[PDB]
C-alpha cells in the first residue's frame, strides 16, 4: 500500500455479541433469513464506516474471547481494497502506536480518520524464500522508536548477533548516562 | 498359646474351621487377664508421672510431626 | 514397669515412648542443636548462613537473621520444633531477638542439663527460674528510659536503635546510609504502625549504597497507550471499579431477542454504559486514574482522549498505599462526587529505575506511606538487606508505639544477671543453684555476642559482671575496640519491648521444655 | 552449552553463559546473579565483573 | 419399658441412647423420648431451652429457601417481575413458618433441613426448632407426644401437633440432648 | 457458695484444677477469668452452662499475662474497607446474613433482556437496588454493620460514604455470639430491619498484632451479654 | 410428563401457589381413593411423602411391593386389578380380605394378607426352622410334595 | 559363560545338566450403529438383538432421566453450601471459581459453557472468589474444583497450571477427565 493510512482497532469485526450471555430465538423461517441479512447489514456498517475515513491498512489486535475478523468482514475488507493484518498481539500496541502515530480505536464510532497514522509505504515483502515481513516504510510524526532486522544463516549465529547488538546499545546506553 | 484351633483332624482330613484360623491368633484364660494387666499397668505407670502440681508434661507428636506438650491424661492417651 | 520396655508393646508399628532420662536427653541435645546452630550471627561481627535449599528450584538464601534461618531448616526433634515457633512468635511480635531468644533458650536449656546432672528436680528448677523471671523482669522495668517526650531525644534513640538493629546486619556496611532510611520511613507513617505501608522495591544492578528511600512514591505499574506520560498537579481518582467487561450482578440476566440487530443494539447499550460510567469518573475533575482492576480497550480509549492518566491492575496494596500517599478515597460509585476525596500530588511522571519504567509520583500530599528502592549486586544480598530493613522498621515501629528504651551490648543481660544473682545469694535451697543457673544463661548471651568478634568473652564479661556489681548499670561491650564502654555514650540502645519479649519468650520457652518427662511419638504418615 | 533439552547457545556473554550452565554452587549462583546485575546496569563488562569476583576471593 | 409399649412391643418403640461418661447407675428411662441435638444454625442459642407445656409440631418439611422444585425454571422479562419473584419466595418460606407459628406450636421438629432463616425466625418467635431429626426419633416422639408427622403445615390443629409436659435441652455427658418429659 | 458475690470458694477450686498446668504462673489470674466466664454464660438455677457461649481464642505473640475475659466477642476480621475508622463507640449494630448484593433467586431463573430499555431498567435496578440497601441500614440508625456473606464494591464504598463501619464474611456461629452479646436480632434481609433488632455494644475496636498485617474485631462493653470470649 | 416437565415460572403468582396445587391435587387423588372405600393401597412404586401424609390423614394402611411377581400374585390373591394410573378404582378392580395386618414372626415382620376362607387362588406355607439350611431343604421338599399333586 | 549361548549343543547339554540357565457384534454398537446396518443382522441374531436393542434404550432413558442441568449455572458464596457441598447424591460437581477481569477466567468459562451441553449429566457451576471465598488470593485463579458427594476429588489451581492462553476447548475437557467427572472419549493431546 502506498501513501498508507493505518488504523488499529482493538474491536472485533464480526456477527454481534453482548457482554452477556446472548441468544437469537428464531420461530420463523422469516426470522431464520433476516438474521443473516442483519449480520451482513451489521458487518457492512463496520466495514464502511473503516472505509470511509480513506484508510487502507487495517492493524487488528488479538482477540481470543471471540472472532476478531469474520471471513465476511475479511471479504469486505478484500472488496474495499483494504490490507488487513490481524493476530496483533497486545504487548505490542504501545510499540506500533508510537511507531506510526495510529491510536488504538476500541469502539468502531471513534474510528476518525484522526485516528489512523501515516505512513509512506507499507509492504509485505519476502526474505527470498525465508518468510515475510510486514514492513512499514516512513511515517509522518515519526517516533522514538527503531527496530532492526538480524538475518543469519543458523539460529546460533542469529541469537548471538542479536545478543552482540545489545551489547552495543548498552554501550552507547551506558555512554548516554555518566557520559565519561 | 494362640493360632485357634490346632488339630487338624485325627483322620489326615483338612479341618478348616474359622477363616484364616492360620493367620489369627487367641488368648485364653488367666494369661489373657495377666496380659490386659500388664498393658494396663503400663498405661497407668506413664500417665502417673503427670499427676499433681509436681507432674511433669509429655510431649506428643503427630503422624505429621506436630508437637503437643501436655499433661491432660485425655488429650494424652 | 515401662511403656515401651514393657513385656508386651503397647502402640502401632512405627511408634515410640522416649522415657524420663531419654526424653529429657533428645530434648536437651536438640534445643542445644538449635541454639549453637543459631547463634555465630549474634552481634555486629556476627557471620551469615546459607540456606541451600534441596528442592526442585534449590532456592538459595544468605541470612544473618534467626528467624528465618530456624523456619528454613528441616526439623525434626519436637523441642527444636518449640524453639523454632517461639523464633517465629518473636518475629511476628516485635521484628528483632529472634537470635536472642533463641540462643536464650538453647543456653537455659543447657544450664538446665547441668542441673538435672546435679540431682535437682526440673520443678524446682522450674521454680527458680521462674523466680529469676520476675526479678529479671523488675531489673528491666527499673532500668529502662523513656525519651518520647523530648522530641530531638526520641530522634537520637530513633537513629540509635536503627543503627544498633542494622548493626547485625549486612547493612552495616553502609549503617549510617540505611539507618537514616529507615528513620524517616518510620517517621513518615506519622505514629501509625501500618509496615504494609511501607513498600521495598528490589531491584538488581548498582550498589547498595544507591538504595534510598523515594520522597515521593513509586508504582510498578503501566500507564495506558494512547494517555499522557507526565502531569503537573495531579488531581487523583483511585478506584476499585470493574472496567472490565462490566457485567450488571443478576447472573440470571440474558440477551434473548430474535434479530442479531436487536444483539448489536444491546451491545451498543454495553458501550454506552461503560462511557457513562467513565463521563461520571470525569465529572470528579481529574487527571489521573488509579484502577484495583484491569482497564479494557474502550475505558482507555476514554480516559485516553479525554487526556487522563489511567494507572491499571493496581493491587489492594498498592491503592491503599496510594490512598495514604496522596490523600484520596478508594472508591467504586461515582455517583455524588461532592462525596469523593481525590488525591493530590505535584507531579505524576515515569521514570528509569535498572532497565523498568516505574510512575513515579512526586510533591504527594500526605506522605503517609512510603517506597524505598533496594539495589545490589545479587539477589541473596537484596533479599537479606530487605529482611534487615524490615528488622529495622519493625523495631522503630515498636519504639514509636512504646519509647522505651534499655541499653544493649549485654548491658541488659548483665544487669538482670546481677538481680538474678542477689536473688540467689539471698534465696536458700536448690532454687538459689537454679537461679544461679539462669544468670549464667543471662551472663552467656554477652559472652557470645563477644565470641563472634574474637575477643576475650571471659575478660569482658568478668569486667561487665563486675561493673555491673558495683552499680555502673550502663557498663556494656564497645565492639569496636574490644572494650567496655558507656553504652548511653556509644549510642547502643535496644527497644524495650524487644528486651523484654526476648527474656520472657526464652523463659517460657524454657519452662515447657523442662517440664516434659516422655516423648510419646506417633507412626509417622 | 547445550540444556537439559536439546536447545544449543553458542555465545561469548558471561552473563549468558554463567546462567545457561546450571552451576549448583552457592557462592557459583551469587557469582550468576552479580553478572545479572552488571547486565541489567551496565551491560556488557558481564565476564569482566565475574573475574574480577573470582579474582578478589582468590586473592582472599 | 416393655410395660408401656402397646400391644405388638416392637423394639423400635423403645429407643436405647449410649452416652459416653458416666456410672451405669447413672443410665435412666425416660418416660417420653430423648434424642440428640441435631446441627443447628446461628441463632439456635437465641432459642429458648426449657417449656413447660409445650405444644409440639412433628413435621416433613424443609423450612428453607429453596428452588420450589429442581424441574422448575422462572422465566421473566422486568426487573419488577424480577422483585417480586425475589419477593415470593421470601413469602412462600414465611408464609410457612406463619402457619408453624399460629397453630400454637413452641417446639417444632423436622425430618428435614430446617434453615438458618427459619431457626432465627422461631428464635426471634421464642420458639424451638429441630431439623435432620431421625426418622426414628420422629415416630417415637409422635407415639410419646400424641401427634402426626405433617409433610404439609397447611393444615396444623391441635389434632395432629403433639404435647408433653416438659421439654428440655440438657447436656449428658459432652453431648446435648432433647428430652420430652 | 456458688454465688456471684463471693467467688473466692470458686477461685480456689478453679486454682486447684489449674495447679497442675503450666498457666499457673498467671494461676489465680487464669482461675479468676474461668469463674468469671462460668459465671456470664450460665443459668445458675443449677442448671447447665452452655460452653458455646465461650469463645476460646488464641493469638501468638504477647504474654501469658494478656490472657483475658472479654465480656463480648472476638473476631479474626477486620472492617471492610481500609478507610473506614477503626473504633467505634456506642455501636448500634445490625446484623445480617444477606449478601449486600443484588438479589437472586434460590429457583433456575432467567431474566431476558430484550430491548435497550430492559438493559437500562436492569442497570438502574442494580444501582437502586445497592443505594436502597445502605438506605434502609441508614434509616434503622445503625452505626455498625455485620454480614455472614461477604459483599462488593459497590456496597462497600456506599458503606464507606455513608459512614456505616461493616464487617463481612463473619461466620454464623460469630454471628450468633454477636446476637447474644450486643442483645441484637439476626435479620435475613434489609426490608425485615429495624431499630429495635439491633445490637449494641459499647466499643467495636480494630486490634492489630504487632509486625503481623493481622487484625481482630472487639466487641463489649455490652450492657448484660450472655456470651464472653478468653483471649490466650 | 413421560417426555420431559419443567415449571415454567413468570409470576410471583404461579411461584406462591405451584406447591399448594400439588398438595391440593394430591389431597384430591387419596381423598377419591379413600372414599371409594379402599383402607388398603398396594403400590408397586415408590411412594411420595405428600402421598404417606394424606393416607395417613384418611386412615389408608400402604404397602409396597418392590417386585412385580409379588404384585401380580397379590392380585391373585386379592381379587383385584392392577391400576397404572392413581385413579380410584371401581368396584370391580377392588380386592378384598377378611384381615390384612402388620405382624411379627420371630425377628421377622411381616405383611398379612389373611383370608378366612380355606380356599383362594394363592396360599402360603410359613416355615419355621432353627436354620437357613434347614428351611431350604423343608422348602425342597414342599416342592416335591407339590409337584406330586 | 565360558563360550557363547548360541545354537550349539553344548550349551543344552549344560542346560540339561543345571548350568547355563535358560464391528465385532450388536453388543457393542450404539443406537446410531444399529440402525446403520439393520439388515445386516440375521434373523437369528435379530432375536438376541431385540434385548440387546431394548437395553441399550433403558441406558439412553436412564441417562435422559440423570441430564437435569446440562448448562452452565453462577451460585454465589452464601447459598455455595447446598449447591456444591449438598449436590446430590453422587452427582459430579465442577466449580470455576474466577473473576470477570482475568481473561483467561473467561476462556475458560467459555470452555466450560460448551462442556456444559457437550456434558449435560455433570453439574458446571462458576463463582467469583472473591465472593465464596473470604479474602481470596488475586493470584490464584483461576481455580477449577472437581466435587463429588460433598468431597473435593480435583483442584486445578493457578493461572499456570490450568494450561496456558492456548488451551482449546479440548485439553481442559481431559484435565477435567483426570478425575473422571466429565468422562470424556480421546486422549490428551496438547
Ligand atoms: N556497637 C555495638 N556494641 C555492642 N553491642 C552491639 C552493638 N551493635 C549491636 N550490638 C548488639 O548486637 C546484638 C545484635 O543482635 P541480633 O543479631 O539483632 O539479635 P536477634 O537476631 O536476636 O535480634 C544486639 O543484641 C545488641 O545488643
Ligand atoms: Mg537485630
Ligand atoms: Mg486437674
Amino acid at each position: 500500500v502506498e501513501k498508507a493510512k493505518i488504523g488499529l482497532i482493538q474491536f472485533c469485526l464480526s456477527a454481534p455479541k453482548t457482554d452477556m450471555d446472548n441468544q437469537i430465538v428464531v420461530s420463523d423461517y422469516a426470522q431464520m433469513d433476516r438474521v443473516l441479512r442483519e449480520e451482513r447489514a451489521y458487518i457492512l456498517n463496520l466495514v464502511k464506516q473503516i472505509k470511509k475515513t480513506g484508510c487502507n491498512v487495517l492493524l487488528i489486535q488479538k482477540s481470543i474471547l471471540r472472532d476478531a475478523l469474520s471471513d465476511l468482514a475479511l471479504h469486505f475488507l478484500n472488496k474495499m481494497k483494504i490490507m488487513v493484518i490481524k493476530d496483533i498481539e497486545r504487548e505490542d500496541i504501545e510499540f506500533i502506536c508510537k511507531t506510526i502515530g495510529t491510536k488504538p480505536v476500541a469502539h468502531i464510532d471513534q474510528f476518525t480518520a484522526d485516528m489512523l497514522g501515516s505512513a509512506e509505504l507499507a509492504e509485505e515483502v519476502n526474505l527470498n524464500g525465508s518468510g515475510k515481513l510486514l514492513k512499514i516504510t516512513g511515517c509522518a510524526s515519526p517516533g522514538k522508536t527503531v527496530t532492526i532486522v538480524v538475518r543469519g544463516s543458523n539460529k546460533l549465529v542469529i541469537e548471538e548477533a542479536e545478543r552482540s547488538i545489545h551489547d552495543a546499545l548498552c554501550v552507547i546506553r551506558c555512554l548516554v548516562k555518566k557520559r565519561a | 498359646a494362640s493360632m485357634g484351633t490346632l488339630a487338624f483332624d485325627e483322620y489326615g482330613r483338612p479341618f478348616l474351621i474359622i477363616k484364616d484360623q492360620d493367620r489369627k491368633s487367641r488368648l485364653m484364660g488367666l494369661e489373657a487377664l495377666k496380659s490386659h494387666i500388664m498393658a494396663a499397668k503400663a498405661v497407668a505407670n506413664t500417665m502417673r508421672t503427670s499427676l499433681g502440681p509436681n507432674g511433669l508434661d509429655k510431649m506428643m507428636v503427630d503422624k505429621d510431626g506436630d508437637v503437643t506438650v501436655t499433661n491432660d491424661g485425655a488429650t494424652i492417651l | 514397669a515401662s511403656l515401651s520396655l514393657a513385656p508386651v508393646n503397647i502402640f502401632k508399628a512405627g511408634a515410640d515412648e522416649e522415657r524420663a532420662e531419654t526424653a529429657r536427653l533428645t530434648s536437651f541435645i536438640g534445643a542445644i542443636a538449635i541454639g549453637d546452630l543459631v547463634k555465630s550471627t549474634l552481634g555486629p561481627k556476627g557471620m551469615d548462613k546459607i540456606l541451600l535449599s534441596s528442592g526442585r528450584d534449590a532456592s538459595l538464601m544468605v541470612t544473618n537473621d534467626g528467624a528465618t534461618i530456624l523456619k528454613n531448616i528441616g526439623v525434626d526433634n519436637p523441642a527444636a520444633k518449640v524453639l523454632v515457633d517461639m523464633s517465629r512468635v518473636q518475629d511476628d511480635e516485635v521484628g528483632d531477638g529472634t537470635t536472642s531468644v533463641t540462643v536464650l533458650a538453647a543456653e537455659l536449656l543447657r544450664e538446665a542439663e547441668s542441673l538435672i546432672a546435679k540431682k535437682i528436680h526440673p520443678q524446682t528448677i522450674i521454680a527458680g527460674w521462674r523466680e529469676a523471671t520476675k526479678a529479671a523482669r523488675e531489673a528491666l522495668l527499673s532500668s529502662a528510659v523513656d525519651h518520647g517526650s523530648d522530641e530531638v531525644k526520641f530522634r537520637q534513640d530513633l537513629m540509635n536503635i536503627a543503627g544498633t538493629t542494622l548493626s547485625s546486619k549486612l547493612l552495616t556496611h553502609h549503617k549510617d546510609h540505611f539507618t537514616k532510611l529507615a528513620v524517616e520511613a518510620v517517621l513518615r507513617l506519622k505514629g501509625s504502625g501500618n509496615l504494609e505501608a511501607i513498600h521495598i522495591i528490589k531491584k538488581l544492578g548498582g550498589s547498595l549504597a544507591d538504595s534510598y528511600l523515594d520522597e515521593g512514591f513509586l508504582l510498578d505499574k503501566k500507564i495506558g497507550v494512547n494517555q499522557p506520560k507526565r502531569i503537573e498537579n495531579a488531581k487523583i481518582l483511585i478506584a476499585n471499579t470493574g472496567m472490565d467487561t462490566d457485567k450488571i450482578k443478576i447472573f440470571g440476566s440474558r440477551v434473548r431477542v430474535d434479530s442479531t440487530a436487536k444483539v448489536a443494539e444491546i451491545e451498543h447499550a454495553e458501550k454506552e454504559k461503560m462511557k457513562e460510567k467513565v463521563e461520571r469518573i470525569l465529572k470528579h475533575g481529574i487527571n489521573c486514574f488509579i484502577n484495583r482492576q484491569l482497564i479494557y480497550n474502550y475505558p482507555e480509549q476514554l480516559f485516553g482522549a479525554a487526556g487522563v492518566m489511567a494507572i491499571e491492575h493496581a493491587d489492594f496494596a498498592g491503592v491503599e498505599r496510594l490512598a495514604l500517599v496522596t490523600g484520596g478515597e478508594i472508591a467504586s460509585t461515582f455517583d455524588h462526587p461532592e462525596l469523593v476525596k481525590l488525591g493530590s500530588c505535584k507531579l505524576i511522571e515515569e521514570v528509569m529505575i535498572g532497565e523498568d519504567k516505574l510512575i513515579h509520583f512526586s510533591g504527594v500530599a500526605l506522605g503517609e506511606a512510603c517506597t524505598i528502592v533496594l539495589r545490589g549486586a545479587t539477589q541473596q544480598i537484596l533479599d537479606e538487606a530487605e529482611r534487615s530493613l524490615h528488622d529495622a522498621l519493625c523495631v522503630l515501629a515498636q519504639t514509636v508505639k512504646d519509647s522505651r528504651t534499655v541499653y544493649g551490648g549485654g548491658c541488659s543481660e548483665m544487669l538482670m544477671a546481677h538481680a538474678v544473682t542477689q536473688l540467689a545469694n539471698r534465696t536458700p535451697g536448690k532454687e538459689a543453684v537454679a537461679m544461679e543457673s539462669y544468670a549464667k544463661a543471662l551472663r552467656m548471651l554477652p559472652t557470645i555476642i563477644a565470641d563472634n568478634a574474637g575477643y576475650d568473652s571471659a575478660d569482658l564479661v568478668a569486667q561487665l559482671r563486675a561493673a555491673h556489681s558495683e552499680g555502673n548499670t550502663t557498663a556494656g561491650l564497645d565492639m569496636r575496640e574490644g572494650t567496655i564502654g558507656d553504652m548511653a555514650i556509644l549510642g547502643i540502645t535496644e527497644s524495650f519491648q524487644v528486651k523484654r519479649q526476648v527474656l520472657l519468650s526464652a523463659a517460657e520457652a524454657a519452662e515447657v521444655i523442662l517440664r516434659v518427662d516422655n516423648i510419646i511419638k506417633a507412626a509417622p504418615r | 552449552i547445550q540444556d537439559g533439552k536439546g536447545d544449543v547457545t553458542i555465545t561469548n556473554d558471561g552473563a549468558t553463559i554463567l546462567k545457561q550452565m546450571q552451576v549448583l554452587h552457592p557462592a557459583a549462583r551469587m557469582l550468576v546473579e552479580l553478572s545479572k546485575a552488571q547486565d541489567i546496569e551496565a551491560g556488557d563488562g558481564t565476564t569482566s565483573v565475574v573475574i574480577i569476583a573470582g579474582s578478589l576471593l582468590d586473592s582472599c | 419399658a416393655v410395660m408401656m409399649l402397646d400391644d405388638l412391643l416392637q423394639l423400635k418403640m423403645i429407643g436405647i441412647k449410649k452416652v459416653q461418661g458416666g456410672a451405669l447407675e447413672d443410665s435412666q428411662l425416660v418416660a417420653g423420648v430423648a434424642f440428640k441435638k441435631t446441627f443447628s444454625y446461628a441463632g439456635f442459642e437465641m432459642q429458648p431451652k426449657k417449656y413447660h407445656n409445650p405444644k409440639i409440631a412433628l413435621l416433613n418439611v424443609e423450612l428453607e429457601l429453596k428452588a420450589e422444585k429442581d424441574n422448575a425454571e422462572i422465566r421473566v422479562h422486568t426487573v419488577e417481575d424480577y422483585q417480586a419473584i425475589v419477593d415470593a419466595e421470601w413469602n412462600i418460606l414465611y408464609d410457612k413458618l406463619e402457619k408453624i407459628h399460629h397453630s400454637g406450636a413452641k417446639v417444632v421438629l423436622s425430618k428435614l433441613p430446617i434453615g438458618d432463616v427459619a431457626t432465627q425466625y422461631f428464635a426471634d418467635r421464642d420458639m424451638f426448632c429441630a431439623g435432620r431429626v431421625p426418622e426414628e426419633d420422629l415416630k417415637r416422639t409422635m407415639m410419646a407426644c400424641g401427634g402426626s408427622i405433617q409433610t404439609s403445615v397447611n393444615a396444623l390443629s391441635a389434632d395432629v401437633l403433639g404435647r408433653c409436659q416438659v421439654f428440655e435441652e440438657t447436656q449428658i455427658g459432652g453431648e446435648r440432648y432433647n428430652f420430652f418429659t | 457458695l456458688v454465688d456471684i458475690k463471693d467467688t473466692e470458694p470458686l477461685i480456689q477450686t478453679a486454682k486447684t484444677t489449674l495447679g497442675s498446668k503450666v498457666v499457673n504462673s498467671c494461676h489465680r489470674q487464669m482461675a479468676e477469668i474461668a469463674v468469671n466466664a462460668v459465671l456470664t454464660v450460665a443459668d445458675m438455677e443449677r442448671r447447665d452452662v452452655d460452653f458455646e457461649l465461650i469463645k476460646v481464642e488464641g493469638k501468638v505473640g504477647g504474654r501469658l499475662e494478656d490472657t483475658k475475659l472479654i465480656k463480648g466477642v472476638i473476631v479474626d476480621k477486620d472492617f471492610s474497607h481500609p478507610q473506614m475508622p477503626k473504633k467505634v463507640e456506642d455501636a448500634k449494630i445490625a446484623i445480617l446474613t444477606c449478601p449486600f448484593e443484588p438479589p437472586k433467586p434460590k429457583t433456575k431463573h432467567k431474566l431476558d433482556v430484550t430491548s435497550v430499555e430492559d438493559y437500562k431498567a436492569l442497570q438502574k435496578y442494580e444501582k437502586e437496588k445497592f443505594e436502597e440497601m445502605i438506605q434502609q441500614i441508614k434509616e434503622t440508625g445503625a452505626n455498625l454493620a455485620i454480614c455472614q456473606w461477604g459483599f462488593d464494591d459497590e456496597a462497600n464504598h456506599l458503606l464507606l460514604q455513608n459512614n456505616l463501619p461493616a464487617v463481612r464474611w463473619v461466620g454464623g456461629p460469630e454471628i450468633e455470639l454477636i446476637a447474644i452479646a450486643t442483645g441484637g436480632r439476626i435479620v435475613p434481609r434489609f426490608s425485615e430491619l429495624t431499630a429495635e433488632k439491633l445490637g449494641f455494644a459499647g466499643l467495636v475496636q480494630e486490634i492489630s498484632f504487632g509486625t503481623t498485617k493481622d487484625k481482630m474485631l472487639v466487641i463489649e462493653q455490652c450492657k448484660n451479654s450472655r456470651a464472653v470470649t478468653i483471649f490466650i | 410428563t413421560e417426555t420431559k416437565g419443567t415449571v415454567l415460572i413468570k409470576t410471583a403468582e404461579e411461584l406462591m401457589n405451584f406447591s399448594k396445587g400439588e398438595e391440593n391435587l394430591m389431597d384430591a387423588q387419596v381423598k377419591a381413593i379413600a372414599d371409594t372405600g379402599a383402607n388398603v393401597v398396594v403400590t408397586g412404586g415408590k411412594v411420595a411423602d405428600m402421598a404417606l401424609h394424606y393416607a395417613n390423614k384418611y386412615n389408608i394402611m400402604l404397602v409396597r411391593l418392590n417386585s412385580k411377581w409379588d404384585l401380580r400374585r397379590l392380585c391373585k390373591t386379592v381379587g383385584a386389578t392392577a391400576l397404572p394410573r392413581l385413579t380410584p378404582p371401581v368396584l370391580e378392580e377392588m380386592g378384598h380380605c377378611d384381615s390384612v395386618y402388620l405382624s411379627e414372626v420371630g425377628d421377622t415382620q411381616v405383611v398379612v394378607f389373611k383370608h378366612e376362607k380355606e380356599d383362594g387362588a394363592i396360599s402360603t406355607i410359613v416355615l419355621r426352622g432353627s436354620t437357613d439350611n434347614l428351611m431350604d431343604d423343608i422348602e425342597r421338599a414342599v416342592d416335591d410334595g407339590v409337584n406330586t399333586f | 559363560m565360558q563360550d557363547p549361548n548360541a545354537d550349539t549343543e553344548w550349551n543344552d547339554i549344560l542346560r540339561k545338566k543345571g548350568i547355563l540357565p535358560p464391528v465385532k457384534t450388536y453388543e457393542d454398537m450404539t443406537l446410531e450403529e444399529l440402525e446403520d446396518h439393520e439388515d445386516e443382522f440375521n434373523e437369528e441374531d435379530e432375536r438376541a438383538i431385540e434385548m440387546y436393542r431394548r437395553r441399550r434404550l433403558a441406558e439412553w432413558k436412564a441417562t435422559k432421566l440423570k441430564n437435569k442441568f446440562g448448562e452452565v449455572l453462577e451460585i454465589s458464596g452464601k447459598d455455595y453450601v447446598q449447591e456444591v457441598t449438598k449436590a446430590g447424591e453422587g452427582l459430579w460437581v465442577i466449580l470455576h471459581l474466577y473473576k470477570q477481569g482475568i481473561p483467561l477466567c473467561a476462556l475458560i468459562n467459555q470452555h466450560l459453557s460448551g462442556l456444559a451441553r457437550k456434558f449435560p449429566d455433570v453439574k458446571f457451576i462458576k463463582a467469583i472468589s472473591t465472593t465464596c471465598i473470604p479474602n481470596y488470593p488475586d493470584r490464584n485463579l483461576p481455580t477449577i474444583f472437581v466435587y463429588l458427594e460433598g468431597d473435593i476429588k480435583a483442584q486445578f489451581i493457578g493461572p499456570l497450571v490450568f494450561g496456558g492462553m492456548n488451551l482449546t476447548r479440548d485439553e481442559l475437557e481431559w484435565k477435567l477427565s483426570e478425575s473422571g467427572a466429565i468422562m470424556t472419549d480421546l486422549e490428551e493431546n496438547p
